[PDB]
RNA sequence: UGGCGAGAGACCGAUAGCGAACAAGUACAGUGAUGGAAAGAUGAAAAGAACUUUGAAAAGAGAGUGAAAAAGUACGUGAAA
RNA sequence: GAGUAGGCAGGCGUGGAGGUCAGUGACGAAGCCUAGACCGUAAGGUCGGGUCGAACGGCCUCUAGUGCAGAUCUUGGUGGUAGUAGCAAAUAUUCAAAUGAGAACUUUGAAGACUGAAGUGGGGAAAGGUUCCACGUCAACAGCAGUUGGACGUGGGUUAGUC
RNA sequence: CCAAGGUGAACAGCCUCUAGUUGAUAGAAUAAUGUAGAUAAGGGAAGUCGGCAAAAUAGAUCCGUAACUUCGGGAUAAGGA
RNA sequence: UGUCCCUAUCUACUAUCUAGCGAAACCACAGCCAAGGGAACGGGCUUGGCAGAAUCAGCGGGGAAAGAAGACCCUGUUGAGC
């Protein structure tokens, strides 16, 4: 359960969307656009791109779609809006901030550490092309699920030793220059 | 920002000055809110019924080429907004709504 | 907020089109709780509902 | 096999790429030969093209049929208020070509040359050139010696010189600034002319005489895409073809089995820096002078500036220059007109051109009149 | 190689074995004759998740049941693309 | 001491079968995963770690529906193209309130329009079969949306001596 | 099957009354190329396999109407007002 | 009479950008050229030229592009209509 995380527990809360009917391509973009934020930048940043003034940078699934200034912002050329994603992933910030909260996590600190989109079954409609055929017309829903952790400094101080192997020359090289 | 009532003439005709017939009516309606936000510094725009009787009374592609109208900027309510006031856009009527200077009504 | 039952008693009821069946834009929770037929006739009397008068078709530039 | 009728090519193979010329400035590429003797002057000078406008004039031609008489002649206006000189560059010659050595400019710049470097700047703290105007605390040490630099060294010597936007009817205020070399005696007495005229204005009266040849340098009109048959003007398919008319029907064969350069294709086209040769100059005009428009032949106190203005661009107070035929660049645009490269004596240069009348009729419209009096004497006296 | 009643197997083990291990000659196609699928497994036991909190809600994070929820009625194991 | 077609020999691996190791195994069988290890020229074998939960193996022999990359193979699943092509014919919508978590699409009001009585009107035939109507409701469907519906859940409804 | 007013020869086309819909994914911008409509100075088939496509003509009243003919026609010939 | 000399301009709906919804054809691996040799016309081989992320709108040179076990011709001790 939740895909490998490198955070501790007792400082983390999560929350799951199982089989939201959203565009799998947009809400990964989504979710790559908001990692590793603070949750308040986060949130800001998801109502800035609802009302068009920040855009979701489009970085795998930017194919054929236009261009757009409000993507300079994160080195890239093309981005979008997808209202859809953000208000389900909003949703999802809120209800594992609400959880952060329940156990007792300063929300100031609480930065978005984990954050994966994975595909669900796709939905199956039936669609009529020329000639008399029938094609497939699939939905492709997700799978989110986040972590929230609070921010902890003075890390590594890391790790080993010099437990150092030497010969009789080394040795005695190092009791000459002592000497001298 | 304060609750102010002023009245305006638009210039319909060059706003409108060049665009599909049957989008006439609808875009006027669409610049006189984008007219009373940049008046007002307004995001919420509500047009009286009579304002769009007004636009509306010459079809879609008869839209009179100026319009005197009264913009209220006014203290909000109703499921509080982010914007604290809205602007309430109503027809003045004059007879022959040309040669009129910006005016307060207090 | 469902009153097209309403719209069409009323119509069928006073005898004219749904064109022609004007119900009181003020008085909505009245014109929800109507049902009946007879809480129609009832309405169109308090004059919640009207017939809303043909529009005319001068023949003058005829004559 | 052959192409059975054999026609010659759809466009120059020479203007190419047919791309979007960088700038929004003309980037004048070459300078006259710099001559050593004659006095100190400026080759090129930048203006604002204005607007068209008609002429008529004597005609002295002999052999020509119009020997003696009046020809009516298209004019475009320049309009050329004093340029403000504001630096100077040292170029070295060097064996991968010219390279700038430095630029010394002088402590007080306009807030018209400080605006062109900012794009946010009524945000800004206007702090450019503090610390370099600031280099003037003492008697000018950086600047006697960076000005010393570019004498002992420098065998080229340009001016940093911008226009006075805030003059023009133009609403930019954001003055183009530019480089135009000097053609004149020893370097040391070019950098002496680049000093002394710092925080001064060079006017066209000094550059540009009368009936002498010029180089219009400026970025044509838009015109977007702008598709195969227009940038080209190839030839319009029958009404027969299925998927286009508007089109070049066969890009090429097979071996070489790529499209070729050669190959007219669609794209944006319009907004090409180009170069227009040998336009005779007509009038220079002052801004001090009512009766500009005024001829020799005329004698009526109207100025170059038509009724009601020239159309899209606005009045020209300023000092200006109208000049013989059409040049590149779209009206409100940014030109540098420069100097003859050679000495052009065709006849057509040597020709002491004297004008008879300037078209100031509205020509927003089929405008009858020339000035609002001769307008109200054919009509009136109604209704005001 | 039918019907009924029984014993069996060096047979097959859910794409195999009968078309059918399941409400299979069922659903469904075609006017008709006829054509004719896919589809088994939570756990010993539902103990099928009380109760708290976010959300309009679905659900989430807790709490709990369980020998395990890395068994949640999208249920043994859970490969590869 | 080469080798296609081809022959022959020695082995490796799989489902079962007889015999044996008084074989291993809920203190974990088999299966699967493993930039860990060892053996074998190789087919393959063995071991460690994880997941898992009920069977399985060595050896001497018997037997075969016994080993896959190809068959425009079969069935099932999955992709890249691709958030691309596109969702552009039947002239056209707009303002307000109400409802609601949510309204371009729902209800009402108000405009502006169209069909123009060889109609986008009002009935019927054949055909369908409850789609009719009410209440409740929106996971699926209505190639946008959805509070709406010919959808979904529960009900109600078709009266003849003359048709 | 029933079938209104006006224009008009008219159940033609165009506009309205009764009655009915306002349903066909929307918002923004107006590059190329398209698709469906249009216009073009002068020339007038030179284009082209070929006048393909479009243009022109058009209702009504009066005038006039040829060769040829199976004596019925051609005929709204043509050409005018 | 824009069929043409010789093209131009305009309107609407597309395209384009956005929110939503969202296919298919095809796909050994793939995608820069020149010559060479070679199943005698290479994306890959040899020798050169060269070569800098991510890409958007167009385009119709190429991919001996896609569609379909050539229907023409021959063979077959394969058939059918006549």
């Amino acid at each position: 359960r939740y895909g490998a995380t490198s955070t501790n527990p007792a400082k983390s809360a999560s929350a799951r969307g199982s089989y939201l009917r959203v565009s799998f391509k947009n809400t990964r973009e989504t979710a790559q656009a908001i990692n590793g934020w603070e949750l308040t930048k986060a949130q800001k940043y998801l109502e800035q791109v609802l009302d068009h003034q920040r855009a979701i940078p489009f970085r795998r699934f930017n194919s054929s779609i236009g261009r757009t200034a409000q993507g300079k912002e994160f080195g890239v050329t093309k981005a979008r809006w997808p209202a859809k994603s953000v208000k389900f992933v909003q949703g999802l910030l809120q209800n594992a901030a609400a959880n952060a909260e329940a156990k007792g996590l300063d929300a100031t600190k609480l930065y978005v550490s984990h954050i994966q989109v994975n595909q669900a079954p796709k939905q199956r409609r039936r669609t009529y092309r020329a000639h008399g055929r029938i094609n497939k017309y699939e939905s492709s829903p997700s799978h989110i699920e986040l972590v929230v952790t609070e921010k902890e400094e003075a890390v590594a101080k890391a790790a080993e030793k010099k437990v150092v192997r030497l010969t009789s020359r080394q040795r005695g090289r190092i009791a000459a220059q002592k000497r001298i | 920002k304060d609750v102010v009532t002023r009245e305006y003439t638009i210039n319909l005709h060059k706003r409108l000055h060049g665009v599909s017939f049957k989008k006439r009516a609808p875009r006027a309606v669409k610049e006189i809110k984008k007219f009373a936000k940049l008046h007002m510094g307004t995001d919420d725009v509500r047009l009286a019924p009579e304002l769009n009787q007004a636009i509306w009374k010459r079809g879609v592609k008869g839209v009179e080429y100026r319009l005197r109208l009264r913009i209220s900027r006014k203290r909000n309510e109703e499921e509080d907004a982010k914007n604290p006031l809205f602007s309430y856009v109503e027809p003045v009527l004059v007879a022959s709504a040309k040669g009129l200077q910006t005016v307060v009504v207090e | 907020a469902n009153l097209r039952t309403q719209k069409r008693l009323a119509a069928s009821v006073v005898g004219v089109g749904k064109r022609k069946v004007w119900l009181d834009p003020n008085e909505t929770s009245e014109i929800a709780q109507a049902n009946s037929r007879n809480a129609i006739r009832k309405l169109v009397k308090n004059g919640t509902i009207v017939k809303k008068a043909v529009t005319v078709h001068s023949k003058s530039r005829t004559r | 096999s052959h192409r059975k009728y054999e026609a010659p090519r759809h466009g120059h193979l020479g203007f190419l790429p047919r791309k979007r010329a960088a700038s929004i400035r003309a980037r004048v590429k070459a300078f006259p030969k710099d001559d050593r003797s004659k006095p100190v002057a400026l080759t090129s000078f930048l203006g604002y093209k204005a607007g068209m406008t008609t002429i008529v004039r004597d005609l002295d031609r002999p052999g020509s049929k119009f020997h003696k008489r009046e020809v009516v002649e298209a004019v475009t206006v320049v309009d050329t208020p004093p340029v403000v000189v504001v630096g100077v560059v040292g170029y070295v010659e060097t064996p991968r070509g010219l390279r700038s050595l430095t630029t010394v400019w002088a402590e007080h710049l306009s807030d018209e040359v400080k605006r062109r470097f900012y794009k946010n700047w009524y945000k800004s703290k206007k702090k450019a050139f503090t610390k370099y105007s600031a280099k003037y605390a003492q008697d000018g040490a950086g600047i006697e010696r960076e000005l010393a630099r570019i004498k002992k060294y420098a065998s080229v010597v340009r001016v940093l010189v911008h226009t006075q936007i805030r003059k023009t009817p133009l609403a930019q205020k954001k003055a183009h600034l530019a480089e135009i070399q000097l053609n004149g005696g020893s370097i040391s007495e070019k950098v002496d002319w680049a000093r002394e005229h710092f925080e001064k204005t060079v006017a066209v009266d000094s550059v540009f005489e009368q009936n002498e040849m010029i180089d219009a340098i400026a970025v044509t009109k838009g015109h977007g895409f702008e598709g195969v048959t227009h940038r080209w003007g190839t030839k319009k398919l029958p009404r027969k073809t299925h998927r286009g008319l508007r089109k070049v029907a066969c890009i090429g064969a097979w071996h070489p089995a790529h499209v070729m350069w050669s190959v007219a294709r669609a794209g944006q086209r319009g907004y090409h820096s180009r170069t227009s040769i040998n336009h005779k100059i007509y009038r220079v005009g002052k801004g001090d002078d009512e009766a500009n428009g005024a001829t020799s032949f005329d004698r009526t106190k109207k100025t170059i500036t038509p009724m009601g203005g020239f159309v899209h661009y606005g009045e020209i107070k300023n000092d200006f220059i109208m000049v013989k035929g059409c040049i590149p660049g779209n009206r409100k645009r940014i030109v540098t007109l420069r100097k003859s490269l050679y000495t052009n004596t065709s006849r057509k240069a040597l020709e002491e051109v004297s004008l008879k009348w300037i078209d100031t009729a509205s020509k927003f419209g089929k405008g009858r009149f020339q000035t609002p009096a001769e307008k109200h004497a054919f009509m009136g006296t109604l209704k005001k």
